[PDB]
C-alpha cells in the first residue's frame, strides 16, 4: 500500500502500479517500461507466485 | 497502452519565444 | 581524443522550428 515509506516514517499511500514504476527506476529501467508492459509484468508476477 | 492515463496540457517553453519572434 | 568514436548526425529539436520561423 505504501512503498518503502512506512519504513522511513508514516505510510504514504501510493498506487501499486506506481510503486512498481518506482522500483523500475531504481534498477535503471525507465518507468514507461513498467506502464507500457504492466499487464505482462503482472502476469509474470502472478505466475511466479 | 498506459492504464489510467489522464488528459492535460503540457507546456512547451520554446513555443512562446519563437511565437513572439 | 576518443578511441573508437564514430561519425553520425545528431538531431536538434530547436533547428526545424527556428527554420519554420
Ligand atoms: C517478452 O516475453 C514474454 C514472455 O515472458 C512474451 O509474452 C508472451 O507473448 C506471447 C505472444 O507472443 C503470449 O502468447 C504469451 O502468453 C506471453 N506471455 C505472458 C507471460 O504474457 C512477450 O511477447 C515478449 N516480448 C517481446 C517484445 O519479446
Ligand atoms: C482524452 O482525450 C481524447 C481525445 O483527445 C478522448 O478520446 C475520445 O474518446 C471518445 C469516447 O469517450 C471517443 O468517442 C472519441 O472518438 C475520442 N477521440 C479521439 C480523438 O480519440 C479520451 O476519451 C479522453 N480521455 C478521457 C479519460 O476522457
Ligand atoms: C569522420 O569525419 C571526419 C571529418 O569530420 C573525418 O576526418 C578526416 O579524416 C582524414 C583521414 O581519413 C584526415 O586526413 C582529415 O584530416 C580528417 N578531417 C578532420 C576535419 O578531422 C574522418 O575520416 C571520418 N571518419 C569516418 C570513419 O568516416
Ligand atoms: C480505480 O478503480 C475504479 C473502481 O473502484 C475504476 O473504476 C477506475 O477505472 C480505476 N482507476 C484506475 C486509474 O485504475
Ligand atoms: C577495435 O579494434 C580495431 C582493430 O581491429 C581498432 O582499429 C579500433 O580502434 C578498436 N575500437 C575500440 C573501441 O577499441
Amino acid at each position: 500500500t505504501s512503498g518503502w515509506t512506512f519504513g522511513a516514517g508514516a505510510a504514504l499511500q501510493i498506487p501499486f502500479a506506481m510503486q512498481m514504476a518506482y522500483r523500475f527506476n531504481g534498477i535503471g529501467v525507465t518507468q514507461n517500461v513498467l506502464y507500457e508492459n504492466q499487464k505482462l509484468i503482472a502476469n509474470q508476477f502472478n505466475s511466479a507466485i | 497502452v498506459v492504464i489510467g492515463i489522464v488528459n492535460n496540457t503540457v507546456y512547451d517553453p520554446l513555443q512562446p519565444e519563437l511565437d513572439s519572434f
